[PDB]
DNA sequence: CTGCAGGGTTTTTGTTCCAGTCTGTAGCACTGTGTAAGACAGGCCAGATC
DNA sequence: GATCTGGCCTGTCTTACACAGTGCTACAGACTGGAACAAAAACCCTGCAG
């Protein structure tokens, strides 16, 4: 006879201690012969073997999170961080956070009252600090916040209106707010380094890059303009006799990820009167930290800091505009040489860079007095296109997105063009071209699969430079020289186009920066003489540059793309997604809130935060 | 006296409320530009017609020997009347820089030749200044005046960016009245010179002023000081004793709270002041008309022309006289969408 | 010699099995000869046991929670809720799961693929069911799922095309997937009604409310309509003399928290070809569904269901428009009597209720055929304004809400007239108007703290009917004798405002409906004495039917904020608000979201989560 | 052959893209339009007026022992030819009603008398039918025939839904063709019969015919089922006995692949057809004459006329004849916003 | 006793395969397909006078 | 009246300006078993190094 075996795991402990005592036995000595009497553990790691034996991660995962420590909780600043990580409302989040909270809490989330102060600390105005010498005609309170950009402008009516809506900070407490953010990561590369710590604090150097665009359909579009910052690499030269040590560069500037937005006015990016009466203090303040040092509580440590600016991240036009060139396609093509359009169809490389700001300045004031009594046009040549006062210096130097840009569209029109017929049809017709590029798309879609677009996109660029796209529509080329010369074009193209795209081509790749000049010799030298009939003497300005001094400012500068505006593009985006759903609507209040939840998804301090171990 | 409403066919978009409309030699100049002068005109100045309420702007060319000139914006502007030796001049100084700044230069504008074919010369010459130089100004007023016999001009009023000490970043956008001087200066040769006024209390803006044979009537403007707008005119002449040019000013205890009103001349000295903005709201809508003389103001308010909703409603308004009893005023618009022709723009004569 | 060894709870798991081995085929082998070979369940007692023996209560306990209880954060449905809750897109809520997933470890919320499988859970189209008898030319089919409108719309261009893009679900779907969710609280009212649940399987009465009604401002064609409906109660009818015991009452129906859309159209609310061309199938349905017995299994037991409906969820345009009649001005104005345009202002209280829509199919008949062969307008009138065919059912019921709104704008333009002296002026001018307009817009705006808008919202309503905007306007009409007249006025008018305005006028106001015939009648006779002024022979249908048919209509249904349609209007918003946020966007697809995540919106199974836990 | 733009004044919303229109001794009346009748226009028929390039409606009014008629949609029109008993009657049936169901009624329309003022009194007589009558359907084609001398009027064509039976919500606006059978009528009494042919392989609509002289030929459409055109044609010689009225038919060599389409008469049997569609996607454009005799039908390409880039891009077009060799056609109007008036109009004529 | 190279040790750690499965991340249809400003070239042309 | 020409017109060119974030889907990567295998991490162990 005898007691049928129910279920081990429904009886009392005592049955399950009966029946299990021999195991447990087992489990004891062997505990207690290889890890010196740690049942616990032994009897933890075998249960967890057998789970995941049967591929039950989770529950595992589950059981050794309850163990050995635990996350009951959460930090205030990941919650905060992942809050304006993802553009909720408040009313989201404490919708979210009170039903969580109700829901096996254990509160883990926190409520909005100390996320609300928890970033105070990440926002400007906040942190102490001082300078040597004093900045001149600049205000030393180190507390200062969002400031209406309207800098005490008088609201006389009699006077010139004062009408548009602005915000923006200190540029001096956004840098400092940059800092003691990358503190962390400049004390860890000082580790790195293995440099000492307490001393050669002093002589720090922080490369800073600016950028400014406009951005229409804001909503008439609204038109209103984006002025970012962005700390690019940061050296030391202390305790001197060197050049300096790059501690942190920033891997990616390219992505917006890493870019600071200072200043935003909803103003059109031309009507120029506005523009310069919101953005003259900043300019004239940078100007005046230029000569000054700053010092900062860093690492524990009052280390002091100067600084190096470039003027890159920009459009074309703007640069003209803030510089005083006469916009666009004038007789003075180049922002960086001064060759006419005509000539750089007989020579297109041999260009030397000389167009420097205080220069332009000279070459105005003698544009204004003309100590020559010289003729008005006359007066424009010898003034090499110099007759409209500047403000704003800039680095010369071009972008590589709006190069890319340019230089697809002329692609895709030179494919719609020889599609048709140019130098066995002379003059071409409106709907000629119409037809051409209409059949173009029709080759572009069929294989290579791509949409038509009103205008030229990156990612769309970036396909449209892939060589499959063009063995497929040149099929479409009567001629064979022409065919496999337009190819060819693309292979020349295809090779030396990286080096204006690369981070760093000195350390990327260098091979091609060595015969940059060659390759694009041939290449212009090909244009030249088989499209003589497209390019006689009008040239697209940026083709000039890429072809005349590339290398050169590649040379000097670093590197380029490390540059472009093209995260400034970016960003649009982000400003678009905010105005759109984390705003009540007030506008004396929206930027006010627009750059604090944006200047929020900027910080290494977060964006680590946020990655947490990828 | 009235109105037409007048229509720009093109170029709608060059024109913000502030600039200068000078007469000489019968046609109008615009003065004054929004943003700097395009290549389609480098000299920026623009001569008008007015057909069929219709509005045409023609470019303009300089000399050789001449030297160029910054769209000012609200510049101070003096019609230096015909005589010896360059009849006839104007007179502009110091404005303000459509790129954000000011300049205490002083600009003599003359005209050159003409045609042939309708197309008339122009020329602009640096006039150095020697002093107790005028401090950069804007809004500020300047005239000219002969006395026993020789000619001199006087200068007063206009506010200023906070000085070069003072100048906050945070308050760059803010400006006060300059100190009040008035500035009396040989245009050749330069010896700008300021002297004071115990009676003048401070600086003022946009009190257009006006002088008769070497005696000055300020009219009252605005004093941002105060926001006040004390109507009292405050007359005064000047005496070219030599080499002293002595000074006498009185208090005249009834004058007009009026701020950047167009004052047509109709006759020698018979001046319609036509309207500007005696509030920050309520703009001057009556019309005005003052004859000068010895006795000084002998004011009558003509009939003021009828005025369209469109001039009711709008915030503000700005213009200046066509000359010969006539002017242009403009209206900033609206339009769904932009128009772009963000002003309509309305004639308006005497008789 | 030998490397030191390390803490079992550090070496790799391939080195921990590789040294554990022994241990491991030991506790195999114990499993297999004593606990029929269920490993897991030995390792689970092993450590249960080993912490219960150091005191490790707590953690056992929890552990406990772990294995056997469902623990890993808190559910897949508040997760999913949630997720609803605050309009938040995929991505975003990927972005949010891989961040407290890194940081934080012990991932509470779920993937993405636990909750798309979850959506199948209430979604239309999961449990069975079947009709008796059978559903009268319908499909049986029971887990189908979305339908574009056009049922078969064949899209030959040479007959009228397939241009209107619509979705929708098939009704008798939605209406289980309600009546399922709603099965908790049917249990629960079971419960309180300390009645039996082996028993009374058969006779339930369920009564559902419905509505339609578009809207403009969709664009950057142009407009839409949201069909929808919301159940409001069910008792018992078993099984005699106890003609019901409401088991569930709605609480709050002109809440928008319930109002469960059905069907939406890219269409006008005007063109009646398109609406009819869609909505047909639902006509057939609804017509089909009173009949047939449904068989639920409802807290387990398979039990029959019945159904009985009302449309009210109409604006008067949209009543009209499905009931044929002049649209909208012309001398037939009460949708349930016969009354002419003077005739209401001859009597305005003596009117019953005769609009019945047999009646109205009956009298459109004889406008078909004319057997009297009579003229035109001599038929319009003896069929009383029968115009057209009637095209659906609705109850003969009034809209509070815009009954409401009639009653805001006519004291409004009473306000406009009494600023200055119409009784004296009995013709004023146009601009003189406008200039009553404007300054009896300042005067609100002093005082009342009100701005001018050039059309009304329903805070704008109720802020006007005030006695206190009554006493700020008086200050300008300078007769004290009109004064006092248009005072008394709007204190009868509040007098009975809550009458309809109230959920349960039988509680809320019973005295203040007892006194209505009373206060209407002196309403009506104030008018005839004093503001006869304007309404001579002309009127407004609102306020012709809040005077001869409140008391009336409530007295035989039981109130009108019941039946009020309110929801929509604001529900709209909700529309346009996740639209914009979750579209695809892709024509096909634009609805075919929008309507999942709209019905999702409205279960109390979720929102209980929000309001269950809460309190 | 000539084509030329319209623009009506007063009238933009009340025709849809399946409507009719009606003669009756020169005078033209609409028929069919969106929706039910509003307070304006109780009956819905409308005199049309073409004059100088514009386009006006007026309303029309009844008799008393007229019954009134909904607003059918695609139904079978037939001009009964004015004789005894009463002349002139003109036949309506069947279509679809705006609610998207079908009438399955026979309706009769005449004159009745007139004026004062340009005005006519018409009515409308629903004569039941006894049978053996048809089903509801609509798209389907009804003519007159004579006999020595006996008068008939026979039906056949349309599309309809599935039968109530299978008739699934799902499906509810599936539609099929009808089965291919004729269904011959007399007026007096509502007898109606239906027939089967076997040369009659399968059912149709859309399609367009005409009868003459006892015999009738049935042209070309679209069948549904196996989606083609058949560009076959159909000719019924069909005749009257007491009491059997047999009915012969053949099919010719070609009828013509067209659906659709604008048939405008000019003479006793000498018509001319505007197009339809060839395609499910594409328009046939061009003209066709064609004459029936008693020989047979003669048929023959014509000059079109020269089409607007407009009505050469339309996806759709439509519409009727306004008589004696003249057509009108409106096209869908695309503009954002609308103008809203949703079509164009054009009037079309022939020599 | 030191020095280092390298003899052994057990213990990490991956190492090979055939079936899964649970997940996260990639790929996707997709809106809409012209704008707006200014430079400069030249065409023409009125107006005005030579 | 001739002309011519200063200027206005029309056109063509060149530089910015919009289209991304989204639910759905499919695939890939990331995990479970046995054997037996190299390669290392660091103790210890020996041998040759003074
Ligand atoms: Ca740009
Ligand atoms: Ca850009
Ligand atoms: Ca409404
Ligand atoms: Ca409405
Ligand atoms: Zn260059
Ligand atoms: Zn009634």
């Amino acid at each position: 006879g005898g007691r049928p075996r129910q279920h081990l795991l429904s009886l009392t402990r005592r049955a399950q201690k009966h029946r299990l005592r021999d195991l447990k036995n087992q489990v004891k000595t062997f505990a207690e012969k290889e890890e010196g009497g740690d049942v616990k553990s032994v009897c933890l790691t075998l249960f967890l073997l057998a789970l995941r034996a049967g591929n039950e991660h989770k529950q595992a995962d589950e059981l050794e999170a309850m163990m050995q420590g635990r996350g009951f909780g959460l930090h205030p600043a990941v919650c905060l961080a992942i809050r304006v990580n993802t553009f909720l409302s408040c009313s989201q989040y404490h919708k979210m956070y009170r039903t969580v909270k109700a829901t096996s809490g254990r509160q883990i989330f926190q409520p909005l009252h100390t996320l609300r102060n928890a970033e105070k600390e990440l926002l400007p105005g906040f942190h102490q600090f001082e300078w040597q010498p004093a900045l001149k005609n600049v205000s030393t309170s180190w507390d200062v916040g969002i400031i209406d950009g309207l800098s005490g402008w008088t609201v006389s009516v009699d006077d010139v209106p004062a009408d548009t809506i602005s915000r923006r900070f200190r540029y001096d407490v956004a840098l400092v707010s940059a800092l003691k953010d990358l503190e962390e990561d400049i004390m860890e590369g000082l580790r790195e380094r293995a440099l000492d710590d307490s001393m050669c604090t002093s002589g720090f150097t922080v490369v800073v890059k600016e950028s400014c665009d406009g951005m229409g359909d804001v909503s008439v579009p609204e038109k209103a303009v984006r002025f970012s910052f962005t700390i690019m690499s940061i050296s030391i030269r202390l305790e001197g006799e060197d050049d300096g040590i790059t501690i942190f560069q920033e891997q990616k500037p390219n992505s917006e990820l890493s870019c600071r937005p200072l200043c935003l006015m909803f103003v059109d990016e031309s009507d120029h009167e506005t523009l310069t009466a919101i953005l003259g203090p900043v300019v004239a303040e940078r100007k005046a930290m230029m000569e000054s040092r700053l010092i900062i509580s860093v690492g524990g440590l009052l280390r002091s800091f100067r600084f190096f600016f470039r003027g890159t991240g920009y459009d074309e036009k703007m640069v003209r505009e803030m510089e005083g060139l006469e916009a666009s396609g004038s007789t003075y093509i180049c922002t960086l040489c001064d060759s006419t359009r005509a000539e750089a169809s007989q020579n297109m490389v041999l260009h030397s860079i000389t167009r420097s700001h205080d220069e332009n300045l000279e070459r105005y004031e003698i544009w204004r007095k003309n100590p020559f009594s010289e003729s008005a046009d006359e007066l424009r040549d010898r003034v090499k296109g110099v007759s409209a006062k500047p403000f704003m210096e800039t680095q010369p130097t071009l972008d590589a997105l709006h190069c890319d840009i340019g230089n697809a569209t002329e692609f895709y029109k030179i494919f719609q063009d020889e599609i048709g017929e140019v130098y066995q049809k002379p003059n071409p017709s409106r709907e000629e071209r119409r037809r051409w590029r209409s059949t173009l798309d029709k080759q572009l879609r069929k294989k290579m699969k791509l949409k038509p677009v009103m205008r030229m996109n990156g990612n769309y660029a970036r396909r449209l430079m892939t060589r499959e796209a063009v063995e497929a529509v040149c099929e479409l080329v009567p001629s064979e020289e022409r065919r496999e010369a337009l190819l060819k074009l693309m292979d020349l193209y295809l090779q030396m186009k990286p080096v204006w795209r690369s981070t760093c081509p000195s350390r990327d790749c260098p091979d091609q920066l060595c015969q940059y000049s060659y390759n694009s010799q041939q290449f212009a030298d090909l244009l030249s003489s088989m499209f003589k009939y497209r390019y006689d003497g009008k040239i697209t300005n940026y083709l000039h540059k890429t072809l005349a001094h590339v290398p050169e400012i590649v040379e000097r500068d670093g590197s380029i793309g490390a540059w472009a505006s093209e995260g400034n593009e970016s960003g649009n985006k982000l400003f678009r997604r905010f105005r759109k759903m984390n705003a009540r609507q007030s506008k004396t209040f929206e930027l006010e809130d627009i750059l604090k939840h944006h200047w929020l998804y900027t910080s290494k301090y977060l964006q680590k935060f946020m990655e947490a171990h990828k | 006296m009235s109105l037409q409403p007048l229509t720009a066919v093109n170029c709608g978009s060059l024109v913000q409320p502030g600039f200068s409309l000078l007469d000489l030699e019968g046609d109008v100049y615009l003065f004054g530009q929004k943003g700097w002068p395009k290549r389609s005109c480098p000299t920026g100045i623009f001569g008008v017609r007015i057909k069929k309420g219709e509005l045409k702007l023609r470019a303009i060319s300089f000399s050789n020997n001449s030297s160029y000139l910054p769209p000012l914006r609200c510049p101070a502007i003096a019609h230096f009347e015909a005589q010896d030796g360059k009849p006839e001049c104007y007179l502009i100084h110091g404005g303000r820089t459509p790129n954000n700044e000011l300049s205490s230069s002083l600009y003599m504008l003359s005209v050159d030749s003409r045609g042939c074919n309708r197309k008339v010369t122009l020329r602009c010459e640096e006039k150095e200044l020697v002093g107790d130089v005028p401090s950069a100004r804007y809004g500020h007023t300047l005239s000219v005046i002969n006395s026993r016999g020789k000619t001199a001009c006087v200068l007063f009023g206009g506010r200023s960016y906070m000085p070069p000490t003072e100048r906050t970043t945070q308050n760059w956008n803010s400006v006060v009245d300059c100190p009040p001087q008035v500035y009396l200066i040989d245009l050749e040769f330069g010896c700008c010179t300021a002297h004071t006024l115990p009676e003048l209390t401070d600086g003022q803006s946009f009190h257009v002023a006006l002088a008769r044979q070497d005696c000055v009537y300020f009219l009252g403007g605005h004093i941002l000081s105060s926001d006040c707008r004390p109507s009292r005119l405050i007359r005064l002449h000047v005496e070219l004793l030599l080499g002293s040019p002595v000074l006498t000013c009185t208090i005249l205890h009834e004058g007009l709270t009026i701020t950047s009103a167009i004052a047509s001349p109709i006759g020698y000295h018979e001046y319609i002041i036509f309207g500007g903005y005696q509030s920050e709201t309520q703009k001057r809508m009556e019309c005005t008309y003052v004859g000068l003389d010895d006795v000084g103001v002998h004011m009558e308010s003509r009939e003021p022309p009828q005025w369209t909703s469109e001039i009711s409603h709008s915030r503000t308004w700005f213009g200046g006289s066509l000359g010969k009893g006539t002017a242009l005023v403009a209206i900033p618009s609206e339009g769904n969408p932009t128009p772009p022709e963000a002003y309509h723009f309305y004639q308006v004569s005497f008789q």
